[PDB]
C-alpha cells in the first residue's frame, strides 16, 4: 500500500504526515536492557523533535531526569541529566508526567503528582540541551523547581489548557491559579515560592525573568458576587469552589476560567474570562458534595468537546506519561 | 553557503480556470492559474491573445472572478497558499495597464489544522461575502462592504469537523451554504451581523460514500447536485433526485462547469480523462430527471472552462492542456469532441538525466513527465527552450541513460483492470505493447511493469521487459560495475502485495543490452523493497528499506553485499560520501559505512543534492529549500547546521547535476525548472543589498511583501529566506526603466547590466 | 442537445502573456483584517449582552 502512496506523492506532489499516519511505525525496538539499568531509568515517551527519549529514575528520592538521543537502530546515548525537584523533599511514589510548549520547545515543563485531603504538586522547567564548558548554549540550561498542595477538590489537571500559551505555564492551585512565565532572555504578562537553579546551583532569579500573575480566587468571586449577579444581593455565603479552564487564547491573552462554586449553599458555574495582557470580565452567570463537584466538571468537559477546535498539528501540548 | 535560485522553465500545469469580464465588461477573459503565475487571456476570433501574466508572489490556490454591484467590470480575488488574500481591478487607463490592489491582508489563523481536502474559497452569488474553507472545524467570512476601510474577516465554529467540500447555493434569500461531510449533506444558513450558523434551508439528508463535490444549480432551477461514485444526487429539499448511471463508475468525477447559464447543461472531467455532459430536464420550472452524456475523452483535467462557440478549456496539471471543441455532431468513433490545440506543459517531473546527445557542451535535458495516459518523454534544449515531446501513453517512473549503446532506459508503469477473461487486458494501446522486441522476466527468484529501452535519435521504444505480477519497479540506474567493462541496466523491483502494506520481497535485477536484445545478467533477491539504488567507485549502493547495502560485482557474475547501516529513499553520492535521504530523518552522511553527520531537524525531504563537498541541500515537501553544511567539535561536527532557508514554493521531485548551456537542474510537478547556483561571499552579500533594495523600488502586485513570500514556511515553523538569491528579482531589475535603475543604484548602472546579462 | 450558448459568434472563428511588473503604486482601497477575538469568547460574550 505504502508504494502506490509514494506514486501519488510523486505525481500529486502533495505529502502530508497525516495521510502518512495509517502506515504502522516502521521502527520498533524492544529497548529491553538497551536502557541503563532497565528500573534505574524509565522512560516516558518520545519528545515532539524526536531526537530525545525522556526517562527518569525510579528514585528520600532524587528522581533524576536523563534525555537519551534516539538513532534508528542503535543504543540510546544519555544526553541531558537533572535531578528535577532537587529542593524538594520526597516522602512519596509520584507518577512524573512531562510536557512541553506548543512551540516554545527551548525548555520542557515536568509534573510530578501522587495518590488525603491534601496532595503534593510539583512543577519544575528545564531547558532541553541545544542542538569549564565555554558554551554559551550549555549555560542556557536552567532549573526552576516549585511545590505547593491542593484542598480535597483536587483541580482538573487539565495540562494541555494548563500550557496552551507560549512561554507560559498556569498553575491552578486551590486558592489561587498563577501564570508563571520563565521568560530567558520585553515584558510580557503585563500592559508562588519559585527557586531556581542550573548546573546544580542557584543562581539570582544572558538571564532569565518568571513573570508570575496570580488572580486570589476569593477576591474575584467576591468582586463578581457584588456586581454581577441578580441573586447576588441575596447572596448568603460560599465555602468552596472548584476552578476549570475552559480553554486559552494566546493571540488575545484570554483564559476563560469557570467556578463551580457551593440560606444553604445552592450549585452555580460561575464563567470568567482573565485578560493576561493587563482585568477581570464576567463572561456568563449561573443559577441554582465530592457528587455535585464532578457532575461540574463533567459539564466544563462537554463544554470544551462542544467547542473543540483541533490545534494544528505540531502546535498541539504533548503530554509524556508512562 | 550562499546560492542563488532563477526559474529556467516557468511552471506550466494549470492550477485553476475562471471565465469572466476581467479586463473590461464587454471583452470575455479566461484567467488560468500557475503556481505563482496569473495568466489573462482575452477570447477573440483569432483565439486566445494573451494579454499580462503577472506574478503572484504565492501560490495561487483559491481564484475567483466575482463582480460586486456597482463595479463596471468583474474584481478579482486570490488567496495563495501563503494564507494571502488579496482583490485586484484591472485597468487599462489609456496604454497604461496597472493591477490596482483594492484590498490585501493575510488570513491565516495559526490555531486550526490545514483540512485534509484541499483549501476551499466560495463567494455569494448576490456578492454578499466570500466564504473560506481554511481549518478542520472552522469557517473564514469575509464581508463585501465598501465603505469601511478595513473588512473584518470572521470565523464560525464549524461542527462537522470533517467537510468533503462547500458551495454557495443560489436564490436563497440568505446566503446559505451546502456541504458534504463525512457522508451526509448538511446546510446552514449564514447571518452576516450575528456572525452565526443558523438553520439551513433544508434538512441533512445521506449521500453515498464516494460523493466529493458540490454544484450550486443556478435559479430557476435551484438546489445543488451532490456528485459521487455511482452517486449522482440532486438536492433541494422536497425536490430529491439521484442517478446512478453505470458510466460513472469508470472513474470518480473531478471536474465540473456551468455550460448553461440556467444550468441545465454541466459539464463534467474525471481522472480516466473523460468528458460528461451533465443535462438537467427543464420541467415547468421544476427538474424532471438528471441525466449524463459521455461526448469522448481528453487529458486528465484539472479544471474545465465552457467558452463561447462551443469550446471548453481542459485546464490539466497532470499533461497537456487542450482546447478541446465540442462538436453538435458525433465523430466517427463516436466523441462529440475534438481537439483543436493543445497547450503545452511539463508536468508531473519524474525524473531527468542531463544528457549531452549533439557536441557543443549543449546540455540536453531529457525528462520523464504527465502520468496514466498522458505519460510521455520531454526533450528540452536552449535555444527559445524547444521541447520536443516523445508521448508513452503510461505512466514513466525514471530514465537513466546509457551512452554505449546510445539508448535511454525508463521505467515505465501502465494500469491494467482485472477480468475473469483471460488473465488480465490493458486499458489502452501503450508504448509497451508497442515496442519493437518485448520480453518478460518471468523468472522465480493491477499495474504491469516494464523497462522500456529508447532510442537516444528516433526516440522510439526498442525492448520492453513486462516483469513479475505484482512486481513493482522502483528503481534504475546504469553503470559498469566492478572490472566488468558491459554497462549494466540495474534495476530495483518491490514485490508488493495488496495483503501486506509494507513490503517484504524485492530483486534486484541486472540487465544488459545486447545488440536488440535485452538479457538479464544477474538477479539477486533482496528482503524488502529497492527503493533507491546509484553507482559508487564501481559498486552498485542499494537501498532496501531502512538498511543501505553496498554490492560488489563479483568475476562469477553476481552480486555480494559488503556492509549494512541503519526508510531511505533518496541516494547521491559524491566522491567516498553517501548522502542518505531519508523520509523522515531528513539528511545523513556516510563514508567507506560510518555515520559522519545527520540533520536532525525532522524533514519530508523530496529530493536531495550534493552541490559541493560540504554544501548538501534537499527539498521537503513544504514546497521549501534548505541547504545544510557539515561543520568541522569532537562530536559537533555530527550535528549537519542548516545553512540556508528558502521557500521555492514548487514541490522539486529530482535534483540533476548540469546545465543546459556549479549548476543543479531541479524538476517540480508544476513543471518549473529551475537553477540553483552557487556565490562567493562578497557577490552573495551584492546581491542580497541589490535584493533588498530592489524590493524597495518594485512594487508587488496584491502588496505582498516578497521576504514573507520566500521566508521559510512549515507547519511547525516558519524562518526568513537566507544564503538564497530569488534571482527572478533581480531578472526584473534590467526590465525596469533606466530611471528607476538610478533609483535602485541609490548609494554604492553599466556594471550591474552585466552582472544582471551573465545571470542571464 | 448541444444547444450550447454563444456570448459573441465572432469568437473562435479565425482560428506567453507580457509579465507585469509593477512600478507605480496606486494606494490600497480597503485591508482586510482578521478578527482576533476567541470563538467562546464572543459566543459567550453575545449571549452575555442578549441577558443584558
Ligand atoms: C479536548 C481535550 C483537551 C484536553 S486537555 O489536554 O486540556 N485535558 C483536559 C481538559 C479539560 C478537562 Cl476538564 C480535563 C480533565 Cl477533568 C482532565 N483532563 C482535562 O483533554 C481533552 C480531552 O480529550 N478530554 C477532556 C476528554
Amino acid at each position: 500500500h505504502v508504494l502506490k502512496q509514494l506514486e501519488r506523492v510523486k505525481i500529486s506532489g502533495q505529502l502530508s504526515p497525516r495521510l502518512f499516519r495509517k502506515l504502522p511505525p516502521r521502527v520498533c525496538v524492544s529497548l529491553k536492557n538497551i536502557v541503563d539499568e532497565d528500573a534505574g531509568h524509565i522512560f516516558l515517551g518520545f519528545s515532539k523533535c524526536g531526537r530525545y527519549v525522556l526517562s527518569y529514575t525510579s528514585s528520600f528520592y532524587i528522581y533524576h531526569l536523563y534525555w537519551w538521543e534516539f538513532n534508528v537502530h542503535s543504543k540510546l546515548k544519555l544526553v541531558r541529566q537533572v535531578r528535577l525537584f532537587q529542593d524538594e523533599e520526597i516522602y512519596s511514589d509520584l507518577y512524573l508526567t512531562v510536557c512541553e510548549w506548543p512551540s516554545d520547545a527551548s525548555k520542557v515543563i515536568v509534573f510530578g503528582f501522587n495518590t488525603e485531603n491534601h496532595r503534593d504538586i510539583y512543577v519544575s522547567t528545564v531547558a532541553v540541551p541545544p542542538p569549564d564548558p565555554n558554551a554559551q548554549c550549555l549555560r542556557h540550561g536552567f532549573m526552576l523547581h516549585t511545590k505547593y498542595q491542593v484542598v480535597y477538590p483536587f483541580p482538573t489537571f487539565q495540562p494541555a489548557f494548563q500550557l496552551k500559551k507560549d512561554q507560559v505555564v498556569l498553575l491552578n492551585t486551590s486558592y489561587s491559579l498563577v501564570a508563571c512565565a520563565v521568560s530567558v532572555h520585553s515584558f510580557c504578562q503585563i500592559l508562588v515560592v519559585t527557586d531556581l537553579r542550573g548546573r546544580n546551583l542557584r543562581p539570582m532569579r544572558q538571564y532569565l525573568t518568571v513573570e508570575q500573575l496570580t488572580l486570589d480566587f476569593e477576591y474575584v468571586i467576591n468582586e463578581v458576587i457584588r456586581h454581577d449577579a441578580t441573586w447576588g444581593h441575596q447572596f448568603c455565603s460560599f465555602s468552596d469552589y472548584d476552578i476549570v479552564i475552559l480553554e486559552v487564547c494566546p493571540e488575545t491573552n484570554q483564559v476563560l476560567i469557570n467556578i463551580g462554586l457551593l440560606p444553604k449553599t445552592y450549585h452555580t458555574s460561575l464563567k470568567v474570562a482573565w485578560d493576561l495582557n493587563t482585568f477581570e470580565t464576567v463572561s456568563v452567570g449561573d443559577l441554582t458534595s465530592g457528587s455535585v463537584w464532578s457532575s461540574y466538571r463533567k459539564s466544563c468537559v462537554d463544554m470544551v468537546m462542544k467547542w473543540l477546535v483541533p490545534e494544528s498539528s505540531g502546535r498541539y501540548v504533548n503530554r509524556m506519561t508512562n | 553557503s550562499y546560492n542563488y535560485v532563477v526559474t529556467a522553465q516557468k511552471p506550466t500545469a494549470v492550477n485553476g480556470c475562471v471565465t469572466g469580464h476581467f479586463t473590461s465588461a464587454e471583452d470575455l477573459n479566461l484567467l488560468i492559474a500557475k503556481n505563482t503565475r496569473l495568466e489573462i487571456y482575452v477570447v477573440t476570433a483569432e483565439g486566445l491573445r494573451p494579454v499580462k501574466e503577472v506574478g503572484m508572489y504565492g501560490k495561487i490556490a483559491v481564484m475567483e472572478l466575482f463582480r460586486p454591484k456597482g463595479e463596471s467590470k468583474d474584481l478579482l480575488f486570490i488567496l495563495t497558499a501563503k494564507y494571502n488574500a488579496c482583490i485586484l481591478e484591472y485597468k487599462q487607463s489609456g496604454e497604461s495597464i496597472d493591477i490596482i490592489t483594492r484590498a490585501h491582508g493575510n488570513v491565516q489563523d495559526r490555531i486550526g489544522r490545514p483540512s485534509e481536502t484541499g483549501i476551499i474559497g466560495i463567494i455569494d452569488p448576490e456578492c454578499r461575502m466570500i466564504g473560506l474553507r481554511l481549518y478542520d472545524g472552522l469557517f473564514k467570512v469575509i464581508p463585501l462592504d465598501r465603505d469601511n476601510k478595513e473588512l473584518k474577516a470572521f470565523n464560525i465554529r464549524l461542527e462537522e469537523l470533517h467537510v468533503i467540500d462547500v458551495k454557495f447555493l443560489y436564490g436563497c434569500q440568505a446566503p446559505t451554504i451546502c456541504f458534504v461531510y463525512q457522508r451526509h449533506v448538511k446546510t446552514y444558513e449564514v447571518s452576516l451581523r450575528e456572525k452565526e450558523f443558523n438553520k439551513g434551508p433544508w434538512k441533512q439528508e445521506n449521500v453515498e460514500a464516494e460523493a466529493s463535490m458540490v454544484i450550486a444549480v443556478p435559479e430557476p432551477f435551484g438546489g445543488a447536485i451532490i456528485i459521487g461514485q455511482e452517486s449522482i444526487t440532486y438536492h433541494n429539499g422536497d425536490k430529491y433526485l439521484a442517478i446512478a448511471p453505470p458510466i460513472i463508475k469508470q472513474s470518480t468525477i473531478v471536474c465540473h462547469n456551468r455550460v448553461d447559464p440556467n444550468g441545465s447543461r454541466y459539464l463534467l472531467g474525471d481522472m480516466e480523462g473523460r468528458l460528461f455532459m451533465l443535462l438537467l430536464e427543464k420541467e415547468e420550472v421544476t427538474l424532471k430527471d438528471l441525466r449524463v452524456e459521455l461526448l469522448g475523452e481528453t487529458s486528465i483535467a484539472e479544471c474545465l472552462t465552457y467558452l463561447d462557440n462551443g469550446v471548453v478549456f481542459v485546464g490539466s496539471r497532470l499533461g497537456d492542456s487542450q482546447l478541446v471543441k465540442l462538436n453538435v455532431d458525433s465523430n466517427e468513433q463516436g466523441s462529440y469532441v475534438v481537439a483543436m490545440e493543445t497547450f503545452t506543459n511539463l508536468g508531473p517531473i519524474v525524473d531527468m538525466c542531463v544528457v549531452d546527445l549533439e557536441r557543443q557542451g549543449q546540455g540536453q535535458l531529457v525528462t520523464c513527465s504527465g502520468a496514466f495516459k498522458e505519460g510521455s518523454l520531454r526533450i528540452i534544449r536552449n535555444g527559445k527552450l524547444h521541447i520536443r515531446t516523445v508521448p508513452l501513453y503510461e505512466s514513466p517512473r525514471k530514465i537513466c541513460y546509457q551512452e554505449v549503446s546510445q539508448c535511454f532506459g525508463v521505467l515505465s508503469s501502465r494500469i491494467e483492470v482485472q477480468d475473469t477473461s483471460g488473465g488480465t487486458t490493458a486499458l489502452r494501446p501503450s508504448a509497451s505493447t508497442q515496442a519493437l522486441s518485448s520480453s518478460v522476466s518471468s523468472s522465480k527468484l493491477v499495474e504491469v511493469h516494464n523497462l522500456l529501452i529508447i532510442d537516444q535519435h528516433t526516440f522510439e521504444v526498442l525492448h520492453a521487459h513486462q516483469f513479475l505480477q505484482n512486481e513493482y519497479a522502483l528503481s534504475l540506474v546504469s553503470c559498469k560495475l566492478g572490472k566488468d567493462p558491459n554497462t549494466y541496466f540495474i534495476v530495483g523491483t518491490a514485490m508488493v502485495y495488496p495483503e501486506e502494506a509494507e513490503p517484504k520481497q524485492g530483486r534486484i535485477v541486472v540487465f544488459q543490452y545486447s545488440d536488440g536484445k535485452l538479457q538479464t545478467v544477474a538477479e539477486k533477491e533482496v528482503k524488502g523493497a529497492v527503493y533507491s539504488m546509484v553507482e559508487f567507485n564501481g559498486k552498485l549502493l542499494a537501498s532496501i528499506n531502512s538498511t543501505v547495502r553496498l554490492y560488489e560485482w563479483t568475476t562469477e557474475k553476481e552480486l555480494r553485499t559488503e556492509c549494512n547501516h541503519y526508510m531511505a529513499l533518496y541516494l547521491k553520492t559524491k566522491g567516498d560520501f553517501i548522502l542518505v535521504g531519508d523520509l523522515m530523518r531528513s539528511v545523513l552522511l556516510l563514508a567507506y559505512f560510518e555515520e559522519i553527520a545527520r540533520d536532525f531537524n525532522p524533514n519530508w525531504m523530496s529530493a536531495v543534492e550534493i552541490l559541493d563537498d560540504d554544501n548538501f541541500l534537499g527539498a521537503e515537501n513544504a514546497f521549501n529549500l534548505f541547504v545544510c553544511q557539515k561543520d568541522s567539535t569532537d562530536e559537533e561536527r555530527q550535528h549537519l547546521q542548516e545553512v540556508g532557508l528558502f521557500h521555492l514554493g514548487e514541490f522539486v521531485n529530482v535534483f540533476c547535476h548540469g546545465s543546459l548551456v556549479g549548476s543543479v537542474l531541479f524538476g517540480t510537478v508544476n513543471g518549473m525548472i529551475g537553477l540553483v547556483t552557487s556565490l562567493s561571499e562578497s557577490w552573495y552579500n551584492l546581491l542580497l543589498d541589490m535584493q533588498n533594495r530592489l524590493n524597495k523600488v518594485i512594487k508587488s502586485v496584491g502588496k505582498i511583501e516578497h521576504s514573507f513570500w520566500r521566508s521559510f514556511h512549515t507547519e511547525r515553523k516558519t524562518e526568513p529566506a537566507t544564503g538564497f538569491i530569488d534571482g527572478d528579482l533581480i531578472e526584473s531589475f534590467l526590465d525596469i526603466s533606466r530611471p528607476k535603475m538610478q533609483e535602485v543604484v541609490a548609494n554604492l548602472a553599466d556594471d550591474l547590466i552585466k552582472v544582471v546579462e551573465e545571470l542571464t | 442537445l448541444k444547444g450550447l450558448p454563444v456570448y459573441n459568434k465572432s469568437n473562435f472563428s479565425r482560428f506567453r502573456p507580457s509579465v507585469y511588473l509593477p512600478t507605480r503604486e496606486y494606494p490600497s482601497e480597503q485591508i482586510i483584517v482578521t478578527e482576533k477575538t476567541n470563538i467562546l469568547l464572543r459566543y459567550l460574550h453575545q449571549q452575555w449582552d442578549k441577558k443584558n
